[PDB]
């Protein structure tokens, strides 16, 4: 009846946020390399 | 050519390896969600 | 400012990206385990 | 002992950390596929 | 023959995992040339 | 367990710990610069 029996929305949102933090660090790394 | 230029390109390739891992994790989320959604929509109504 | 210091900080940022990915995979374990636990607890007792 | 040699070894260790992550993802595929297969083989026929 | 069918996404993950492995191989090969 | 993925999940956790330690070794090397 109620949306989501299995509710893993919070953990999936955490995984997405950690993936975006990871993408941010790679940007900061590529930024430095491009200046070499 | 230079050692510094080699170190730079080595890190560049490592960064691209990480970006591929990042994309793979985004698709792992898709796989888990597909299993979750099927169970919730097609199986859960039968047992609860 | 030196190319040596540029390379060093670039690797530290890359290492931070890997650590965020490590945390992401740890949470993927939790998500999969949540699906596994619901199935074994709520569904399996009715079909097996 | 040179700074170039140290940066080289640092990247080597970073690459090994990524390889371990690559192995972990390969096993994640196995875990997810095991859940899929059990549902399809043992549960789906019931419903 | 797969109710749940995630074969497409699981193969895409493998493909992206293969690309990551090749990038690491290239990185180590560059380092080896030092 | 119905579904038992204990072997594979334990291997994943073990490989993540190895990954974390390789990053530790990498930062340790950068600290000596």
């Amino acid at each position: 009846v109620a949306l989501d029996x299995i509710d893993i929305s919070i953990v999936l949102n955490k995984i997405k946020s950690q993936l975006e933090e990871s993408k941010e660090w790679i940007r900061r790394s590529n930024k430095i390399l491009d200046s070499i | 050519r230079s050692d510094i230029e080699k170190l730079k390109e080595a890190i560049r390739d490592t960064n691209k390896a990480v970006q591929s891992v990042q994309s793979s994790i985004g698709n792992l989320i898709v796989a888990i969600k597909s299993v979750q959604d099927y169970v919730n929509k097609e199986i859960v109504p039968s047992i609860a």
